[PDB]
């Protein structure tokens, strides 16, 4: 596994040949030896020559062990014992030299795995196992690039640079690095602030968020060769890791002892550069606790110039230490951080796509990185533009290696009926039934030797896949969480929407192309995928939408926050002269609300009756409809450029509740409408900002249940209510009738599709409850509730 | 070195493969233990290395149990006693 | 308890033959004894084989030590003693595993147990009790289920 050395595969195929060769069913371990040994310089083959076991003396042993005379070969693969001292020198190469695995694992392994036939063999060629193991061992040396050592050099940097630690030059001088993609800009600020004296250490500051050690190997690079200033030049390396302190240590006082020492040491000064990941941490300032302070030695250090170093900081770090003075502001000095940009990204990507071959699904398509990254920015729509991408490529990158397991040359039938066979056979064996096990045997072997020959066949599913990532496949997975399972969504959304809000079919044709733009992609990525303010009696399909729009985009009918503003009123309700003051605003923003809706990161925000809510709850929602983020509890960014906000309202309420109707005239509709639509809308800016509907994308009006909205909604409700009862054994159907009877409560202007709920429990629920228990109707069979007089009646159907 | 082993071989279709060519004047015992089928070889008057070389052929079709013969004289389950692999070549091949 | 083995309950019930057989009220330990021992190559039946001690053997020394001549078999269940005999063999199959008790659980219960009429016999046959409760004991090797020992693969894997 992860592919091997041909020295491996050349020994263990000269056994396949000593099987037939030999007449062996099943090439055994005596053929693992004779392929050793045929393989003549192969560090196995090799070994064996020492050991003074030719190809012949072995073969002389062979023959005389099994040999004879199954030349017919059947089932020519290996034995499970050759098969185990394959597995076994497999590792025993990840132990020795060979992560592509050949010859000296294989007879190293052998001996490991030394049992039967080729064991035998060797003890009686004079031969100790272990002494053939040896002989394998001993023809090794270094392999390890820009490592095989002999030379000497430098003295005074002894004592310092043992301790602790990691040091990127080393890895880099054996080569191992991988750049990787800049991440370019912090790496020539660093050396203008590291060839100095006075300060000399820059401090790199945000974006933690690109996997900052991937800057550091910019750094290392740079610092040797070559434009570098002369104190820059004498210098040796070093990387100071927390880590290393703290392992088989307890106390705080052993980590500070070992610490005052290693920045002593340190004094190799003007020679020496150190980097320090996550600085704050031991600088410890201000705030309530900066964590351990090792700041009173390590100022100084970083002062001096002899622990002069590279800081690794955040946003929020700088000030502590900036905050001190004047040796951590006067070691401190910013420098400007950039990432792989958003095409970058993608490359990067890329890169170690291919690189999936131990993985053999992706290697490629390019277009599905590419959507990787372009589609994650919008579909959740909080992390880095590289990261996100690689989960939907490696995803993916199996998804549609997991179509194999089905059709698509599907002889996955093959083997279903393999197993079956064994079953039969087995259960026959165990009662015998013994030529009765016999065919039943026969038709599972049939079956075996051609599974293995379709198994290999079934190299046809890598030839499938380790090309395509498919851009389709990468595109679902984003949707999974969040073309193939986003644009049945992003196409049919009005559709979607409108098969769990009937309320106002209006309302949802408008929802799903604003959530449909977003998620498409178009809008600033600093912006959720929807905000809107919902005008109408409330209800109406309003709530519902917001739950069906969690329903059509993640495949969950609800991942869906929902906060009523109206609590957090503070328009019309605070504090009086005397009576103490509440704190709403400071419970949205400072914790509450923003808590809730990183949860689910991506979300439906349903904030109810917004109007009701001051100017100042607009702000907060403004930041979401600005920034794409919400800046709140623990200095925090959460990126509400996922999310789709929808915020209800009713505050023009009277005209919303005069809305359109098309049961009192389709002219009664757009007159309502009209009407409703601009006082309302007013009322609506009135109780808002203008401000705030200018970054607010959409203001939907919801219409109470028109004539036409509502036996949908009830039929779907009643239907709802029928559906879970028939899952336990009960039928019952609401006939059209009835669901039209049930409709009718919400038909009020001032209602929307909220007291439907109330109809399908006093209709259906209570209505067959109190006939259940009477027995004019029962279990599994068929309960019709049907209007038969303007009032309903239950009637009994088979 | 012992001339009679107790040896464990896997799926039924292993016991045949070996009885279809072995026999070799060694009664052998078929057992049905922890499901998979244990055949407890005994080569009759065969030399260390010719048991060693009878037995390789054996172990092309299985593996040999470290497991004593007594766990299976008390508390086995027996397919075919003493002639299993004779038996087995007619009635499970074929 | 668990529910039990046939070789336990069959090893026990020549116990009740050998009851009448010889005259005992309730059926002693010196008739389990027999019981084991012509259950024949159970594992505690077995055991005794080797020892050097058949049915007969024992037999001689049972009915010369009660044997006769309570034919009446007066309730004819066990006594106590060899009730304990198998309150012991459940514990001994807990031992050696197996939840469905059997045969040699119940002579290494004997030996557990012995006190007995059965464990004098022995001692009289020259079949030391430990002697005995070792002869059932090395005549299992490992039940097991799905393991059996020998040949492996893999190297690397080893520190995680």
């Amino acid at each position: 596994f992860g592919r091997f050395t041909e020295r491996a595969q050349k020994v263990l195929a000269l056994a396949q040949e000593e099987a037939l060769r030999l007449g062996h069913n099943n090439i055994g371990t005596e053929h693992i030896l004779l392929g050793l040994v045929r393989e003549g310089e192969g560090i196995a083959a090799k070994a064996l020559q020492a050991l003074g076991l030719g190809s012949e003396k072995i073969q002389k042993e062979v023959e005389s062990l099994i040999g004879r005379g199954q030349e017919m070969s059947q089932t020519i693969h290996y034995t499970p014992r050759a098969k185990k001292v394959i597995e076994l020198s497999m590792d025993e190469a990840r132990k020795l030299g060979h992560s592509y695995v050949g010859t000296e694992h294989i007879l190293l392994g052998l001996i490991r795995e030394g049992e039967g036939v080729a064991a035998r063999v060797l003890n009686n060629l004079g031969v100790s196992l272990n002494k053939a193991r040896q002989q394998v061992l001993q023809l090794l040396g270094s392999n390890e690039t820009g490592s095989s050592a002999a030379g000497t050099n430098s003295n005074a940097n002894t004592p310092t640079l043992d301790s602790l630690a990691r040091d990127l030059t080393a890895i880099a001088k054996e080569d191992s690095l991988d750049p990787v993609i800049g991440r370019s800009k912090e790496i020539q600020r660093v050396i203008e602030v590291l060839s100095r004296r006075t300060k000399n250490n820059p401090v790199l500051i945000g974006e933690p968020g690109v996997g900052k050690t991937a800057i550091a190997e910019g750094l290392a690079q740079q610092i040797i060769n070559n434009e570098v200033p002369e104190i820059l030049r004498d210098k040796r390396v070093m990387t100071l890791d927390m880590g290393t302190v703290v392992a088989g240590t307890k106390y705080r006082g052993e980590f500070e002892d070992r610490l005052k020492k290693v920045m002593d040491e340190i004094r190799q000064a003007g020679n020496i550069i150190l980097f320090i990941d996550e600085l704050h941490t031991l600088i410890g300032a201000g705030g309530a606790e900066g964590a351990i302070d090792a700041s009173n030695i390590l100022k100084p250090s970083l002062a001096r110039g002899e622990l002069q170093c590279i800081g690794a900081t955040t946003l929020d770090e700088y000030r502590k230490y900036i905050e001190k003075d004047a040796a951590l502001e006067r070691r401190f000095q910013p420098i400007q951080v950039d990432q792989p940009s958003v095409d970058e990204s993608i490359q990067i990507l890329q890169g170690l796509r291919d690189r999936y071959e131990a993985h053999h699904r992706v290697s490629i398509t390019d277009d599905a990185i590419e959507a990787a990254v372009k589609l994650s920015d919008r579909y959740i729509s909080d992390r880095f533009l590289p990261d996100k991408a690689i989960d939907l490529i490696d995803e993916a990158g199996s998804k549609v290696r997991l179509r194999s397991f089905t059709t698509p040359p599907n002889l996955k039938e093959l083997e279903q009926k393999l197993d079956e066979v064994r079953k039969e056979k087995d259960a026959a064996v165990q009662s015998q039934e013994f030529e009765k096990a016999a065919s039943l045997r026969d038709t599972e072997q049939r079956l075996r030797e051609q599974v293995e020959d379709t198994k290999k066949s079934w190299k046809e599913k890598q030839g499938q896949e380790n090309s395509e990532v498919t851009v389709d496949d990468i595109a679902m997975v984003v949707s999974s969480w969040t073309a193939q399972t986003e644009t049945d969504k992003l196409l049919n959304m009005e559709n979607i929407l409108h098969s769990r809000v009937i309320g106002q079919d209006e309302a949802v044709v408008a929802v799903a192309k604003a959530v449909r733009r977003a998620r498409a992609g178009l809008k600033d990525p600093k912006r959720p995928i929807g905000s809107f303010i919902f005008l109408g009696p409330t209800g109406v399909g309003k709530t519902e939408l917001a739950r069906a729009l969690a329903e059509s985009i993640f495949g969950d009918e609800e991942s869906m926050i929902r906060i009523d503003m109206s609590e957090y009123m503070e328009k019309h309700s605070t504090s009086r002269l005397v009576g103490s003051p509440p704190g709403y605003v400071g419970y949205d923003e400072g914790g509450q609300l923003t808590e809730k809706v990183r949860r689910k990161p991506y979300s439906v925000v349903l904030l109810d009756a917004i109007e009701k809510a001051h100017p100042d709850v607009f702000n907060i929602l403004l930041q979401v409809l600005e920034d794409g983020r919400l800046t709140d509890s623990k200095g925090r960014t959460v990126d509400f450029r996922n999310t789709i906000l929808i915020m209800t309202s009713n505050v023009g309420a009277s005209e919303l509740k005069r809305n359109k109707y098309v049961g009192f005239n389709v002219q009664d509709e757009t007159q309502n409408h009209k009407d409703m639509k601009d006082k309302v809308m007013g009322e609506l800016k009135r109780a808002f900002r203008p401000e705030f509907i200018n970054r607010i994308d959409e203001i939907i009006v919801f219409h109470s249940l028109e004539k036409k909205h509502l036996t949908e909604i009830v039929s779907l409700m009643s239907d709802q209510l029928t559906k879970r009862l028939k899952e336990q054994d009960l039928s019952i159907e609401l006939t059209d009738a009835a669901k039209a009877k049930v409709a009718e409560e919400g038909v009020d202007l001032e209602y929307g599709a909220r007291p439907l709920r109330r109809a399908i429990q006093k209709h259906v629920e209570d209505r067959l409850s109190e006939e259940l228990l009477r027995g004019n109707i029962h279990k599994g069979q068929h309960i019709v509730l049907d209007v038969e007089d303007g009032e309903f009646v239950v009637k009994t159907t088979a | 070195q012992k001339l009679q082993f107790v040896l464990r071989f896997g799926d039924f279709e292993d016991v045949i493969s070996l009885s279809k060519l072995n026999v070799n004047g060694s009664k052998t015992t078929l057992y049905s233990f922890e499901n998979r089928y244990y055949l407890y070889v005994d080569f009759c008057n065969m030399t260390d290395e010719e048991v060693e070389n009878q037995l390789s052929i054996l172990l092309e079709y299985a593996t040999e149990s470290s497991i004593s013969i007594h766990r299976l004289e008390e508390y086995g389950k027996l397919i075919i006693s003493e002639h299993a692999l004779e038996t087995i070549k007619k009635h499970f091949a074929s």
